[PDB]
């Protein structure tokens, strides 16, 4: 958020002497999937915490349960009652209206 | 006491002046640290 690729690339050179600072700017400027709550694509074998956001088929899902969970192979966002999404609630509601 | 100069005809001593040569220089200055972060170029960090 503070620096671009062309600014970070300017600190790491063969003839340059590095330090603690450069790494502070490197860590602050990239995306920390734990602290900003975004994990990309769902994978089994992970552990998640309350508030995580995950992309599963054609939808983004936020986890509701307040305690940590282990992503089980046969529990998938949509089957279990941990996750949630609006693109599915609204989808079903509009399907209902369409049918009516 | 009174201070004066040295002369080769009142004593047998003179002022000693020689030429400085760049390529024959040796430095006397030791690094405070080595091999750690903050003290070396990026090319020299061996990832121990």
């Amino acid at each position: 958020n503070l620096r671009k690729r062309n600014e970070l690339k300017s600190l790491f050179k063969n003839k340059s002497r590095l330090s603690e600072t450069y790494f502070v700017e490197l860590i602050d400027s990239t995306l920390n999937k734990r602290d900003d709550r975004f994990h990309g694509i769902w994978k089994p074998g992970q552990t998640y915490q309350k508030g995580d956001v995950v992309y599963y088929n054609h939808s983004l899902w936020e986890m509701q349960s307040e305690n940590e969970i282990c992503a089980k192979e046969e529990q998938t966002p949509g089957i279990s009652t941990d996750w949630k999404s609006l693109l599915k609630e609204l989808e079903q509601k509009v399907d209902k209206l369409q049918h009516e | 006491s009174v201070i004066t100069s040295v002369s080769p005809k009142t004593s047998n001593q003179d002022h000693m002046i020689e030429e400085f040569i760049e390529q024959a220089i040796v430095f006397n200055n030791q690094k405070l640290e080595s091999g750690v972060l903050g003290y070396e170029s990026l090319n020299d960090l061996e990832l121990g």
